[PDB]
């Protein structure tokens, strides 16, 4: 069918326009509440033999604090992705001078491709997702509290106020759904703000390792 | 039709204020509303959440490894706390909050779910003379 | 604060666990001083406001002056300050309680002194205390429900 | 200065100060109050605390390696 | 047997045996569960 397919592509799009807004990028206001029929009229009624090809959907955004650092997102066409197919993208980043990139994998990837992304460490950092996971914003769930990432100037204020080291904090591994939603690397500290019934509000910290 | 693993799905609307839909009215009063809820026997939540006309916020599962893989680590903390509270307050009893908080905080402190078990205690940055008090004295002390 | 409570407690209940009781402390001060709730009182309202402010300042859980140590203090005693401001407001204590001037300084001096001795003690083995506090209510648990 | 700890003598320090001071009296140490017909070495050590006249200093160890020394005279007796 | 050596250190932080911070304040409030009791808010329930 295509009605299921024109629905998903609108939903997955609406999710990403918030994911990049959380990371501190600049997204126009009406792009956040783009209703279905508006999406159906702009990009095309159906992707089955239609104008929406899973390309013409890609997004390029620029940061708020700096117009140079930009982020790209790709929507591969094949169910599972090969080797040069990402190098097609690696070339597309090489030409446009963009390092931040995402790929919305459709159904899976190959173990060879798993090797092909962990190599370019100092340059061309890419994040691999799944089509299914982006269908719902987990950040707006009930159980999930509010996370905020702290600059590297604030982190040195904790460890000097509570006279701590950085080994003595509670830890979080960079493989759980909210560690990736925010694009977190090892050595960063994230701040959790949850309300409790004894005090009213409690702020805890996590070290991502 | 349906998802492969979920076999039987029931249907009822509650009468308690536990599963009702509490809204704040225009006069600023708490009003409870009866709403249909569904309960299954079998879990694959990542797909059930992705479907249409299903609330993606308040839907949850009573298995916590699934929430760990799907939702994160803080969600595991809060779900574990909620289930402990529900099993304690089943027969009208009561236990203070600090104890639940401390337990469900020291249980999910090193990032991943380590059970309070034999080989869940076996792994932490602990000394050699404590793992000798647990059934593998000689080999770990020879390693040391 | 009324709007913040509605998001901290979404269900709508009102039973919370807190430090020193306030209604009983008002009832006591109403009888240590023979308060007659029939005549006009002599408690100036801007005295109530400023006294409650000054009292709220002397309830430190996290002692520090710099930020990140001056906001964690406001996060710790967030609920108790809301309760204290809603119970000791100027309308209620001129309409219902009708405390005098002499009977208000006593109440202020007692709130602080019975709060400062609720703070935890540095050295109690909290871990073992929370492990048998949950295990013995595991005994009351039914075997197969 | 920079004393970050509480000015209240905690529950455990009061149980160890009373035990040590009582054992020193039993071994003929000089008392520091005007007792009246008292003989129990632990009843005397309790009325010295009520008078703030026990000559012992407490060294509290912070968990970062530091410490600070509080004279028992300076602490607010809990009971 | 799991949680034997957790305790409150002299700066009001709840630390493990290897000094790994578990809570920045005991019970997120800092009070002992011995001198508390039930009360009512009386501000959230009434109407506007």
């Amino acid at each position: 069918d295509d009605e299921e397919e024109t629905y998903r592509l609108w939903k997955i799009r609406k999710t990403i326009m918030q994911l990049c807004h959380d990371r501190g990028y600049l997204v126009t206001q009406d792009e956040l509440d783009q209703t279905l029929e508006e999406f159906k009229a702009q990009f095309g009624d159906k992707p089955s033999e239609g104008r929406p090809r899973r390309t013409d959907l890609t997004v390029l955004v620029a940061h708020n604090d700096d117009p140079t650092d930009q982020m790209f997102v790709f929507f591969p066409e094949e169910p599972k992705v090969g080797i040069k197919t990402i190098k097609v993208y690696c070339q597309r980043m090489q030409e446009e001078n963009i390092t931040r990139a995402l790929i919305v994998v459709q159904q899976g990837m190959t173990p060879s491709a798993k090797q092909s992304l962990v190599d370019m460490a100092p340059k061309y950092i890419l994040e691999q997702f799944l089509q299914q996971e982006l269908l719902i914003n987990i950040t707006e769930h009930e159980l999930v509290p509010e996370h905020v990432v702290m600059t590297k100037e604030e982190v040195t204020e904790l460890l000097a106020r509570y006279k701590l080291r950085e080994n003595q904090l509670p830890r979080i591994q960079a493989g759980d759904p909210v560690a990736r939603y925010f694009g977190i690397k090892r050595g960063q500290v994230v701040k959790i703000i949850r309300p409790s019934e004894t005090a009213g509000r409690y702020i805890t910290y996590r070290l991502v390792q | 039709q349906g998802i492969e693993q979920i076999s039987k799905v029931y249907m009822h609307l509650p009468q308690t204020d536990n599963k009702k839909k509490i809204i704040i009215t225009e006069d600023g009063e708490f009003k409870a509303l009866q709403e249909w809820i569904l309960e299954t026997d079998g879990v694959s939540l990542m797909r059930v959440l992705s479907e249409k006309d299903v609330d993606p916020v308040r839907t949850t599962s009573n298995d916590i490894v699934e929430i760990f893989t799907v939702l994160g680590i803080e969600a595991v903390r809060k779900a574990l706390e909620r289930e402990l509270y529900h099993v304690i307050s089943f027969d009208g009893s009561y236990v203070n909050y600090r104890h639940l908080a401390l337990l469900c905080d020291t249980m999910t402190c090193r990032g991943h779910l380590m059970a309070i078990t034999r080989h869940g205690v076996n792994r932490q940055d602990t000394g050699p003379l404590m793992k000798c008090s647990f059934e593998e004295t000689v080999d770990v002390l020879m390693e040391a | 604060d009324r709007e913040v409570l509605r998001v901290i407690f979404p269900t709508g209940d009102s039973k919370v666990v807190l430090p020193c009781n306030l209604l009983r402390m008002i009832w006591n001060a109403q009888k240590i001083f023979h308060i007659n709730p029939r005549l006009p009182s002599d408690l100036h309202p801007i005295k109530v406001v400023e006294g409650v402010k000054e009292l709220s300042k002397k309830l430190v859980i996290v002692n520090g002056d710099d930020p990140l140590s001056r906001q964690a203090q406001e996060n710790a005693t967030l609920l108790f300050n809301i309760h204290l401001r809603s119970t000791l407001c100027s309308r209620r204590m001129a309409e219902e309680f009708r405390l005098s001037g002499e009977a208000f300084d006593w109440l202020l001096g007692e709130i602080e002194s019975k709060f400062n001795q609720a703070i935890a003690h540095p050295g109690e083995m909290v871990g073992a205390l929370a492990a048998q506090s949950l295990g013995e209510p595991a005994t009351q648990m039914t075997l197969n429900t | 200065q920079k004393r970050i700890t509480t000015p209240y003598m905690t529950k455990y320090e009061r149980a160890r100060v009373l035990g040590t001071r009582a054992l020193q009296i039993a071994m003929c140490a000089p008392v520091m109050v005007e007792l009246e017909g008292e003989t129990d070495p632990l009843l005397i050590a309790m009325k010295e605390l009520k008078a703030r006249k026990i000559p012992i200093i407490i060294r509290r160890y912070l968990p970062d390696g530091s410490y600070e020394d509080w004279g028992v005279d300076e602490l607010i007796i809990s009971d | 047997k799991s949680m034997e050596s957790v305790m409150v250190k002299y700066d009001a932080t709840v630390r493990n045996s290897i000094n790994q911070v578990v809570q920045l304040r005991y019970g997120e409030d800092g009070l002992a569960g011995e001198s508390v009791e039930f009360q009512n808010l009386a501000t959230l329930k009434p109407s506007n």
